[PDB]
RNA sequence: CGGCCAACUACGUGCCAGCAGCCGCGGUAAUACGUAGGGUCCGAGCGUUGUCCGGAAUUACUGGGCGUAAAGAGCUCGUA
RNA sequence: GGGAGACUGGAAUUCCUGGUGUAGCGGUGGAAUGCGCAGAUAUCAGGAGGAACACCGGUGGCGAAGGCGGGUCUCUGGGCAGUAACUGACGCUGAGGAGCGAAAGCGUGGGGAGCGAACAGGAUUAGAUACCCUGGUAGUCCACGCCGUAAACGGUGGGUACUAGGUGUGGGUUUCCUUCCUUGGGAUCCGUGCCGUAGCUAACGCAUUAAGUACCCCGCCUGGGGAGUACGGCCGCAAGGCUAAAACUCAAAGGAAUUGACGGGGGCCCGCACAAGCGGCGGAGCAUGUGGAUUAAUUCGAUGCAACGCGAAGAACCUUACCUGGGUUUGACAUGCACAGGACGCCGGCAGAGAUGUCGGUUCCCUUGUGGCCUGUGUGCAGGUGGUGCAUGGCUGUCGUCAGCUCGUGUCGUGAGAUGUUGGGUUAAGUCCCGCAACGAGCGCAACCCUUGUCUCAUGUUGCCAGCACGUUAUGGUGGGGACUCGUGAGAGACUGCCGGGGUCAACUCGGAGGAAGGUGGGGAUGACGUCAAGUCAUCAUGCCCCUUAUGUCCAGGGCUUCACACAUGCUACAAUGGCCGGUACAAAGGGCUGCGAUGCCGUGAGGUGGAGCGAAUCCUUUCAAAGCCGGUCUCAGUUCGGAUCGGGGUCUGCAACUCGACCCCGUGAAGUCGGAGUCGCUAGUAAUCGCAGAUCAGCAACGCUGCGGUGAAUACGUUCCCG
């Protein structure tokens, strides 16, 4: 997994570490990677409690999923980043395991908007 | 930026230009002119309540009509006033300049007097909500006021966080065409930065 | 699409042979708006046609159609939570428009050289039951017939 | 001397140094930190700590409760 | 169906045996392990064994609770009703204690069909110690004993008396309709549900079966973790159960209900959202923007939709904010306080890269107090594209042109709040109608505005020319003319107006006539309350902070154009629906004064010279196009495709095209054979394709952006799926 960093200011070693950790999370994503960018910014007022701010994009075959943290350095935004990055993969999943439980069951027990209507006579069933 | 500006959208309509000539080759300087006027005049004037400010042009000769709720504040007795101000647009390389000072009607009624009072009693030591309350009580107590919508943002009271404030009273359609809505604007001066009024005014309609 | 039907366009009948069909054709082999070339392309085809068989064109015209035309067609349906390739029957607009652009397709990948010559070939071929749209429809038949189980929804 | 709870401004500092009974205040414009003006409460005293009672109906005799907030023994028989 | 014992019935599963009988069976969302070909599954007959008892069968009965239904027989417990014969307060509760007590588990001995922890494979998965599949041992069953726990719940201890009713249903006694068949109906006693008063409760709710009103007795609680844990003890074969702390730590943990948001919850709807199509992007070359790296500097801002042909509607110098170096400080530019003046200012010379410095020539008008100019000396001060869009104003994007967002009074609730705004129908729409503890109102929706499609009146120049005359080829060119276009003023015209049918006779809806146009005709402008501390202190303004011999300011040169790469938007192609050559026909819109610029002449061509006429319905942009049509040639090739790259030669703008412009000529002739996963736009004059014009602008990086017209398709069955 290739990940490009595109900070700004002054973030030394940021870069590394996010593409670190971000590249593990390819192997999570049930689909191939085919873009990973992650940008970098620091907020110039003082005041704020949680200047760094870190966003990422994955193109996880067509979806799209992004995720954006704040935090009081580079290290624990990347982090956080990465836990969010892992939670929305974990509910894009989409293949069987992940939709096992949503596909309808039974036959008369249980109703979903998908489920198959049931079948009616012409006539009332009297 | 949700609503355009009132008197830009029924310029052709119901409002009217406040700049009267026609200029081919001189329009550039023309409106270069006319900007200096209209600066010249804010800065100089801010006690009278300057509601409106007409530049007309004709060759040589140059014609500036403003309307103020306080014309004796802006006009000299012996014509100090008077003097300072044509001597000054003379200076303008305006050539002939003649004014002709007129008063307002209705001070209440006019949407930028009103934002100027509210804006200056915002200034010194008011609270908002007296401010808005007070105009506009007094422009509803007009005869032709049908509804006048009064709001402003931006550090109210010193606070750290700006905040935006209105309150309403009748009808003001803003989204018809036909109806007339007199719109003012006005910054008010405080020393926790820039407050900003904004005023609208419905009167009828005119067909 | 989701609030009904949209209206459709009555194209008018070709003032050189009269008939609905040969309309519809140039409208299909049409590129870029370029109405005249492919008027001219497709008389030239019925021209060619004409000349190779000796008979009227749109007689022939229609008779590969007739063969190329399909009847039974495979739709994805999700049913249930499932998808799965259901034949379903083709309404008769459906089947003429299929027909007419398999016909232009295939004469556009043929190897004559000119594209009037490729399309007289390709029709004539249809015509006797040898053109590749021919074998398009055999097999789109065959694909409808071999899931035929599930056809019941 | 933010509110409880009488009594507010300026300067210095800036998530530091620090304060704090609780809530909580320090992120170059702090009525909560430090210092000066001003003020308030007491006054030969004024504050802090320690201990007991009150507030606490928070062991409820006066004067509480037990469906879901803590609280009906798993159910009976039967001794004092 | 209260319990215990004994005996016993039938259906089905499994297995075994024997026929018939073949090649699959079994299992799943889909498969594979597995069984079978040595005769499986299927079908028939016979046999063995174990377990559970379909229909009856329920919110129905019984039991203190756990719990209890195949049939029969034996033994046995409790309840209820009536009579009221009997005893005569013998009642209630009950610490400890004793007994009973689902399932799992434990011991000994049997049994074992099905199911099935553990355990094996198969599958799914990134991984599956799981869910799913195939097998399958304890166990489930019986006898006799242990254990002593459960969401052992009505999360509601037992006894008693009293406090509106209505309606089901189980058991029993009785009066009257009386057929006396009939839940006929009533009354009464004992159960078991539902709904509902008063009352109670924080609320939810309970409510004669109380969680109401009271009396008697018992058990238990005293903030959350630590912890039902340690230690000690008792019980147990064991598993473990019962009794049961503290240190330390937190400022809460909790119950009910409200408004949002959300759901791999439900319902109803929408949108190029999907589906049906057409054309693309992702592959190549180039243009442009961004990231990264590099550099002295690569100025700054913009990061999903909603950053990335964006601020930039024009970076060679300027711009320019960055770097190197050279200067300057009340400063490049303002205004005020002072001292000295008649010069400031220009014009030329020289030095310097220039800023700048120096030299030569010219010198104020007021009017006596000094005013305008600057000098220096100063002094307040100017000046910052310096910081913070999380201090702000203004302006803007976005959800979204979606239909929604609220208020006054009233009513309900302890309160947060609710109602209106929900329900049925309808619409593009909180659009409307009917209902309705609501009655109204406001911002939104719609309309009023622009353009476009038809017609009428007015109207004739620079615009038309049909009928008349002059024309010379060169044409409305010219005299003339309102007729027809056209230009621009006014007006008419679409309002479900009319008809027929559905409709609550209501909204609304379907069809028809008339009409240029039919049901908000087409397209614009118009963007509610708010959200995202969205963007912008670099248009501007601005609080605070900071710089002030510098972060201000002047100049030359350089940079913003760097390039191993990555991303994004485009253009040109990969050709014959085409390339090249010749001929030839049809537009709209717009621009033009130190600008457009024609005829002519000179070049091959950019272009050069020249300047007619034009502030322009007149002249120029050619009289305006290209795709189109006709003719000729090329013959499927990396080509007569494609044009990148590179060599040489020029033109123009500009002080100046080295870094770093556009264009022209000759030569050169790269990749590229229709592009993986994936992904984008578009419903009709639309997509596709063709050309023209404008802004910025000396020139242009424009293939970008904003407009204009030419030619002009396919498809939509329908909302299951994706997105909002």
């Amino acid at each position: 997994m290739d990940v490009d960093v595109s900070t700004d200011g002054e973030l030394p070693g940021a870069a590394e570490y996010a593409r670190e950790k971000i590249g593990r999370l390819s192997r999570r994503a049930h689909r191939p990677v085919l873009h990973a960018r992650v940008r970098l910014t620091r907020h110039g007022d003082p005041a704020v409690e949680r200047p760094v701010i870190a966003q990422a994009n994955l193109d996880v075959n067509g979806r799209q999923v992004r995720a954006q943290v704040e935090g009081v350095n580079a290290r624990e935004a990347v982090d956080r980043l990465e836990a969010r990055l892992r939670s929305r993969l974990e509910r894009i999943a989409e293949h069987w395991e992940a939709r096992r439980g949503g596909v309808p069951a039974e036959a008369g027990r249980e109703w979903r908007h998908e489920s198959e209507p049931a079948r009616r006579p012409g006539y009332f069933p009297r | 930026g949700q609503k355009i500006n009132p008197h830009g959208f029924r310029l052709g309509i119901t409002t009217e230009w406040k700049s009267r000539w026609y200029a081919d080759k001189q329009y550039k300087d023309y409106v270069k002119e006319d900007v200096a006027i209209r600066k010249l005049l804010a800065t100089g004037l801010e006690r009278a309540g300057i509601a409106d400010v007409e530049i007309e042009r004709t060759r040589d000769r140059v014609r500036v009509d403003i309307h103020t709720a306080r014309p004796g504040i802006v006009i000299g007795r012996r014509g100090t006033e008077a003097d300072r101000i044509r001597a000054d647009l003379e200076k303008l390389t305006g050539k002939q300049v003649q004014l002709n000072i007129l008063e307002v009607k209705n001070p209440e009624s006019q949407a930028q007097l009103v934002a100027q009072g509210v804006a200056e009693q915002l200034s010194n030591r008011v609270a908002f909500r007296r401010a808005m309350r007070k105009a506009i009580q007094s422009a509803m107590r007009q005869p032709n006021v049908k509804g006048i919508r009064v709001q402003c943002s931006g550090r109210l009271g010193g606070a750290e966080m700006s905040r935006s404030e209105f309150y309403r009273e009748g009808r003001v359609p803003l989204h018809t065409l036909r109806a007339d809505i007199d719109y003012g604007l006005y910054e008010a001066k405080t020393t926790f930065g820039r407050i900003g009024v904004k005023v609208w005014i419905y009167k009828g309609d005119i067909v | 699409p989701r609030k009904g039907p949209a209206p459709k366009r009555p194209l008018v009948n070709d003032p050189v042979y009269g008939s609905q069909l040969v309309t519809q054709l140039v409208n299909k082999v049409l590129l870029e708006g370029k109405k005249s070339l492919a008027e001219r392309i497709v008389y030239g085809a019925l021209e060619q046609a004409r000349e190779k068989t000796g008979t009227d064109p749109v007689v022939t015209l229609k008779r590969a159609l007739d063969n190329v035309k399909p009847a039974l067609e495979v739709r994805s349906r999700r049913v249930g939570g499932a998808t799965y390739q259901v034949p379903v029957e083709v309404r008769p607009d459906r089947s003429t428009t299929l027909a007419l652009r398999w016909l232009v397709n295939f004469s556009r990948q043929r190897r004559e050289k000119t594209m009037v010559e490729r399309l007289a070939n390709e029709i004539l071929d249809a015509s006797n039951g040898l053109g590749a749209s021919v074998k398009r429809r055999e097999d789109t038949h065959k694909m409808a017939e071999a899931n035929r189980a599930f056809a019941h929804y």
